[PDB]
């Protein structure tokens, strides 16, 4: 409340209430009594003595990827605070989204970036700007994590809480240099820095005695964290942490979280994938980004986003722009989604990718399932039957099988018709080399493994000894891994228990025994449960020749998806057997039936569904009917309800 | 000249007085005062009010009229000047009396 | 208390010489922790003390370079490096830490010269004192180095050492020696009783003291 | 830099009253210190009451204490001292002294008690009386018995005779100074040349004397 | 007399919701204001039950023990149970058997029965905040780095190890004579 001058060697003189007014809202007082004006040099090395401090680093050279691409041609700029309904359809017309607006959405709340709170209060002035946080606890909140960010730097604070009531606290600040916080008292960076690059750095806050307690069970490896944080894109790296939850909500991660040094290592990738994204936004001088950048980044942080909440029950406060929803969710009323899989692969994905972002979790437009579906289905017949799929595949299988997967969490049907479809369609692809193929990438944690149609799979007859025999044999192989792979594989297929797996379909009510269900294939106007369950309220009971041991192999059709009154009682059908049958079609004859091949001893081992022309000219025309086993039948189930075996050609 | 530090808000003060490290073999210190006369300076810990300023430019970035866009740099320079440690071993009560 | 010593108490110098002074202490200087806490002053003839040192061996504002203070714990010293006319007078030192404080002796800085002989004048009562009841015997001891001198009043050959009274001058600025006046004051009855009033100064020159006498008549 | 002033020279009697002000101007910093401290003509320095006019906390000895007070003004930093039963041994300089070295000190105020009415001086001459003889230069004297107060000064010929002249420091008698002065005059240039001494007690009057055998 | 049937396709499905086209900003997010999420832990406090404490008789079986050694019968729980609730876990698995605490002379016994992935808890606790303990009694030299309070074994585990949260399913090794 006035002018001051400063003095020191000529003189300054810095204005008060002028300056002050025009900045809001700063406060020349609480941080007077914050920087300690009084505090004796005793005070003051007591205070500096407590905070940890590095050795430094001389260099660490690393050079930031071309993440954003610049302006698309003639794109039609948005501003998310003003996305009126004019035009700015299709997904081919260009489009970006105004900087600007974009960021204030993403952090438009507020709140105290630096606490009052040790040791905090000693190195930092307190801060409040605009912010996200991504915040999670566990251990009965007993070990807490808070990510708070802006668009220029984040700070990831650990917070653990011993019995007696002992708090640590441990903070990495990661950011531009210049863009870091303001240091009080005598701290200067370098002597806080872990990692230091032409323009980056990673700054650690905490004082000896809490890094002590800390370090006995945690010690990051902060130059390789460093080198991914600044090296990668903001999707690739969102996709690096979201792969390494995924195979750790598997294999029984997160339902007992451990105080690990990877556990606690990529609760703070969390952050930085969030914080990377805003940056990037941030960091375009007042310009535009283009959409088909947006919907590849957003959407990844909407999957890393739901499994962060299903594992630790984290919560995401901002990086979260109502205006792209309401842009992503315009375009999805121009392309119609029975035949979305007509279009493009890069327009496919573009579509999926906006769908889930423009429609977070679903419930409400129940039409995503028609996309994700003409996708599955128009890749599943250009897809050779039986094979491990392919990486582009797996890709494009993997961003539509979201909007899939977040229906199924809930218990309500959400029309089902679709999604029984998806779902046969993805059984179908779970073969003995799909599944081996998977296993592989689980074993070496590749991207094979993150994704695979088996797992939104109507396939129940999955044990361990079954995975065992389709996994890899190869002797370089880590034996502990694979042993693991099937484990975590096997865990993430499981029935009552897991949650997302059944119950949608009508025709589960009729069953009796829920644990011998083998496979369910919803046909049009007709589902069959196949089964080791005698008892089973359809309308019909086939019984294919088993073999003594093994449990039993039933085939029950459900016409129309209604129970009947009770079991059909009497010795069980038997399955007509087909010679008069040639290998040459010229039609189709066979469309929308279901062909399988069980071994009598070993069970079920392929699964087709002739969907199209294509599909059955590859059944014929391959080696597919292999006769000279005696111990394998193929049953063809029709859409009438019958069952059939094909026992040779002509 | 040069003061000790012992334990007056920020409102009625006028000037303050900013050493150099080689004026006082090392420390920081200031000089807080009101404006026949004499005039009763307090005294005060270089590093935090040179810490204070900086920090005020700063988040006024968009307020600096040119004469204050210089007066940050040389706020900077100067702090790290001054090196906190090396102050470990030296008194710190070299200019106290204690009554 | 803390006494505290100074030594020499006097230091002859000529211009340019090395001066060194030290003040002994009775009791630790040290506090919080070894900051002593031991000041050196000077006195110029006529005007106030100024400091000069501060915590031992800190030099002032406005303080040449030729001064420089040593010594740590309980015995300490002042040093001068080529005197200078400025720097004549009286050097007291002091210790803050215990209450009182207490200063030193004094340590005069004088100027050094070749030994001189007083030249002893003796003068019986004024005619105009007698007539007002009184009479005073004066005796002038003028222009003599160095300064450490006395006298002896002998009446008839007895010593007298009731109702003198000694003066003594500063050092001279041009001869630099000094002078000093010893008046015996008397009563006219009792000064009409004896009749040989000698006035005796002992001093370093003389073997023997100079003699300067007179007999009533 | 911190300059301080003092109250002029008061005489006092015995039992009155004399209050001193040191009034500090310049720069210092916060609870800065004043120091008092007396020294008798020719003693050196003794006690060290300190006071500090914003705390107003005050350190003195054994002594000054009923023998003195230290007060203190903020609106200007004035920092009083005073005393009244004061006795003989006492009259003396006090110096105000800033700092806790210390650092500056004031010009010092100068206060002399005695029970003794202005006397003005009475001068007698110094011959060197008969059955002497004073060869090449003969020394001649003025006496000044008996006045008060301080000071007086005497000079030759009315300021002639400059060189070869002293004037001896006043001392105390009967509560009342006294004091000589001499000056050596070649034997050719008296009685030849008349010689007269010239004492000035401003305080009053002063007296002229011719040196006659 | 084999029909031909047409290509499986798509259900139709409805066009999507409206959407606004309204709703301000401050519809969408809250308050704008926000304050850091903070934590109370409910930090319970345990003591020995005292039952079950040490069992009084001595009674063993070997049709169905892990192993033993000198004459201790061990046994390993097939139910993965908490910490705290392992006293009465075995107090009920077989007659006159508790909680035991692994001594360092029996410690490597218990390890060399241990797969290279499963865990055990044991019974070695800390009553306060000092001196390690078992129902026996003894003092262990324990990796303490966590608040405490309860300990596991594995298998390359020289001494106890404590854990973070003691709410955790792992079996239980529990002894008799
Ligand atoms: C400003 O400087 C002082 C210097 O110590 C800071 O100090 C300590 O503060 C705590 C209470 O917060 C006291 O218990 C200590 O006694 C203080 N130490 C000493 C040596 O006095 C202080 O934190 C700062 N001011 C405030 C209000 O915190
Ligand atoms: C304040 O103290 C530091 C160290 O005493 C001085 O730092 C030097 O600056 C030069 C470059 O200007 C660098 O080579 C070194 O960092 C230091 N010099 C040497 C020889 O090590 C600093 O100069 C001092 N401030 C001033 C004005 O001199």
């Amino acid at each position: 409340l006035s002018e001051v001058k400063l003095h020191l060697d000529s003189h300054y003189t810095i204005p008060w209430t002028e300056l002050m007014a025009k900045v809001p809202g700063l406060s020349p007082e609480a941080l007077w009594r914050e920087a300690n004006v009084t505090e004796d040099l005793a005070s003051m090395l007591n205070r500096y003595k407590l905070i940890y401090k590095t050795s430094g680093t001389l260099g660490i050279a690393l050079a930031e990827p071309v993440d954003i691409p610049a302006v698309s041609e003639g794109s039609m700029q948005v501003d998310a605070s003003k996305v009126h309904p004019g035009v700015i359809s299709g997904l081919n017309s260009p489009a970006c989204m105004l900087s600007a607006p974009l960021e204030k959405q993403l952090f438009y709340y507020i709140g105290t970036m630096l606490p009052n709170t040790r040791p905090h209060s000693y190195v930092f002035y307190q801060l409040r700007c605009h912010l996200s946080y991504v915040a999670l606890s566990i251990n009965g909140d007993k070990f807490q994590y808070t990510g708070a960010m802006t668009s220029k730097f984040l700070m990831g604070t650990y917070k653990r809480v011993t019995e007696k009531g002992d708090e640590h606290v441990l903070s990495l600040v990661f950011g531009k240099t210049k863009d870091l916080p303001d240091l009080r008292g005598p701290f200067s960076y370098p002597s806080l820095t872990s990692a230091q690059s032409g323009d980056y750095s990673l700054v650690i806050v905490t004082t000896f005695v809490h890094y002590a307690n800390f370090h006995n069970y945690f010690v990051p490896n902060l130059k390789d964290m460093f080198s991914r944080a600044v090296t990668m894109t903001a999707a690739s790296y969102a996709r690096y942490v979201l792969q390494k939850l995924v195979l750790l909500e598997m294999k029984g991660g997160c339902r007992e979280p451990e105080l690990d040094t990877e556990t606690l290592t990529t609760m703070f990738e969390v952050s930085v994938a969030f914080f990377k994204v805003g940056h990037a936004v941030g960091e375009t001088g007042n310009g535009c980004v283009d959409l088909r950048w947006l919907a590849k980044s957003f959407f990844e942080l909407t999957v890393l986003k739901d499994i962060i909440g299903i594992c630790y029950g984290a919560t995401v406060k901002g990086m979260q722009s109502y205006g792209l929803e309401r842009l992503a969710a315009m375009l999805m009323a121009t392309v119609k989604m029975e035949e979305l899989g007509h279009l493009t692969t890069e327009k496919q994905e573009y579509a999926l990718r906006l769908a889930t972002v423009g429609y977070p979790k679903a419930g409400v437009y129940s039409g995503l399932i028609g996309g994700a579906t003409s996708v599955l289905l128009s890749a599943y017949n250009r897809h050779p039957l039986f094979q491990p799929l392919h990486t582009v595949m797996r890709e494009t299988l993997f961003i539509g099988s979201h909007v899939v997967l977040r229906e199924l969490r809930l218990n309500v049907t959400t029309q089902g018709p679709n999604l029984a479809l998806y779902q046969l369609l993805s059984t179908a692809l779970c073969s003995a080399l799909e599944i081996g193929e998977v296993l592989r990438g689980l074993a070496l944690g590749t991207e094979s493994g993150l994704f695979s149609p088996c797992y939104l799979s109507l396939r129940f007859d999955l044990t361990r000894d079954k995975l065992l025999s389709m996994a890899p044999q190869e002797a370089t192989l880590d034996q502990a891994a694979v042993s693991n792979a099937v484990d975590g594989f096997l865990g993430r297929l499981s029935l009552e228990r897991e949650d997302r797996d059944a119950w949608h379909l009508p025709a589960y009510k009729c069953v009796d025994r829920l644990d011998k269900v083998l496979m369910i294939i919803p046909l049009i106007n007709v589902t069959f449960i196949i089964s080791s369950d005698r008892e089973v309220r359809g309308s019909a009971l086939y019984e294919a020749s088993t073999t003594y041991l093994s449990s039993s192999l039933f085939l029950s059709p459900v016409i129309m998806n209604k129970c009947s009154q009770g079991a059909v009682a009497g010795e069980p059908r038997q399955i007509p057997k087909i010679q008069n049958f040639t290998r040459t079609q010229k039609s189709c004859i066979f469309c929308g039936f279901a062909l399988l091949s069980y071994d009598e001893k070993e069970g079920l081992e392929t699964t087709t569904y002739i969907t199209s022309q294509e599909v059955q000219n590859s059944i014929l025309s391959s080696n597919y009917f292999d006769f000279d086993n005696l111990h394998v039948h193929y049953l063809l189930l029709t859409t009438n309800g019958t069952v059939m075996e094909i026992a040779g050609l002509y | 000249p040069c003061c000790h530090v012992t334990q007056l808000a920020l409102e009625n003060i006028s000037d303050i007085y900013l050493v150099s490290n080689q004026t006082c073999d090392g420390f920081s210190l200031a000089s807080l005062n009101s404006p026949n006369q004499l005039v009763i300076s307090r005294c005060a810990n270089g590093l935090n009010v040179v810490s204070f300023f900086i920090s005020i430019l700063k988040r006024s970035s968009s307020a600096l009229t040119g004469h204050l866009r210089e007066l940050l740099t040389t706020l900077e320079t100067l702090y790290g000047s001054f090196s906190v440690e090396d102050l470990f071993g030296a008194n710190l009560n070299r200019y106290a009396w204690h009554r | 208390d803390i006494v505290i010593t100074q030594t020499p108490l006097s230091l002859p110098v000529s211009l340019g010489d090395q001066a060194s002074i030290s003040c002994r202490s009775s009791q630790s200087l040290l506090h919080s922790n070894g900051n002593t806490y031991l000041h050196w002053y000077l006195q110029r003839p006529g005007q106030s003390p100024k400091l000069l040192i501060y915590k031992v061996s800190n030099r002032f504002s406005g303080v040449p370079d030729r001064f420089s203070g040593s010594g740590s714990g309980t015995d300490f010293t002042l040093m001068i490096n080529r005197v200078e006319a400025e720097d004549l007078g009286v050097y007291f030192c002091s210790q803050s830490i215990h209450v009182p404080r207490t200063f030193g002796g004094g340590t005069k800085l004088e100027i050094k010269r070749a030994d001189a002989a007083p030249t002893v004048s003796i003068f019986p009562p004024s005619s105009e004192q007698l007539t007002s009841g009184g009479a005073s015997v004066v005796c002038f001891l003028n222009n003599f180095y160095p300064k450490d001198i006395n006298v002896k009043w002998k009446i008839d050959g007895s010593e007298r050492q009731n109702g003198v009274l000694n003066s003594w001058t500063d050092q001279d600025s041009k001869d630099s020696t000094y002078s000093m006046s010893s008046t015996l004051t008397l009563t006219k009855d009792e000064y009409e009783r004896h009749n040989s009033y000698t006035c005796e100064a002992t001093h370093k020159t003389s073997t023997s003291p100079i003699v300067k006498s007179f007999n009533r008549n | 830099e911190v300059q301080l002033e003092q109250s002029g020279p008061e005489l006092v009697k015995p039992g009155a009253s004399v209050k001193m002000s040191c009034k500090a101007s310049g720069y210092t910093f916060t609870d800065y210190v004043i120091s008092w401290v007396k020294q008798r003509t020719g003693q050196g320095l003794e006690w060290i009451g300190e006071i500090y006019p914003e705390s107003g906390n005050t350190y003195y000895n054994e002594k000054f204490k009923g023998e003195a007070t230290l007060t203190a003004d903020k609106s200007s930093n004035t920092a009083y001292m005073q005393l009244s039963r004061l006795t003989s041994e006492d009259s003396a300089v006090y110096f105000c002294a800033e700092g806790y070295a210390m650092d500056f000190w004031g010009q010092g105020t100068s206060v002399t008690v005695s029970s003794a009415k202005t006397t003005p001086p009475s001068v007698y001459p110094l011959a060197p009386g008969s059955a002497a003889q004073t060869n090449s230069m003969v020394t001649l004297g003025c006496l000044v018995k008996g006045y008060f107060p301080e000071p007086v000064t005497v000079t030759w010929n009315s300021g002639s005779l400059s060189s070869g002249v002293h004037t001896f420091p006043a001392v105390l008698q009967s509560d009342l100074y006294t004091l000589s002065s001499s000056v050596t005059v070649p034997s050719s240039t008296w009685p030849s040349e008349t010689v007269t001494c010239n004492v000035a007690h401003p305080a009053s009057s002063t007296k002229v004397d011719k040196k006659i055998v | 007399t084999w029909v031909p049937k047409p290509n499986v396709e798509v259900w139709p499905v409805d066009p999507p919701p409206p959407v606004n086209f309204n709703k301000t900003a401050e519809q969408e997010y809250g308050d704008k204001e926000v304050k850091l999420p903070h934590w109370t832990p409910t930090l319970h406090t345990f003591q020995v039950p005292q039952n079950y404490t040490k069992a009084n008789c001595t009674y063993c079986n070997t049709r169905e023990y892990t192993f033993s050694y000198k004459g201790c019968c061990f046994y390993f729980t097939k139910k993965k149970h908490t910490w705290n609730g392992c006293f009465q876990a075995c107090a009920e698995l077989y007659p006159c058997t508790y909680f035991y605490g692994p001594t360092p002379d029996i410690l490597p016994v218990v390890t060399r029965n241990l797969n290279a992935i499963e865990s055990l808890w044991v019974g070695v606790y800390r009553v306060g905040e000092g001196n390690w303990t078992s129902l026996d009694g003894g003092t262990f030299k324990v990796y303490q780095i966590f608040g405490s309070h309860c300990t596991y074994v594995s298998k390359f585990s020289t001494v106890p190890v404590s854990h973070h949260e003691c709410s955790f399913l792992k079996p239980c090794l529990c002894v008799s004579q």
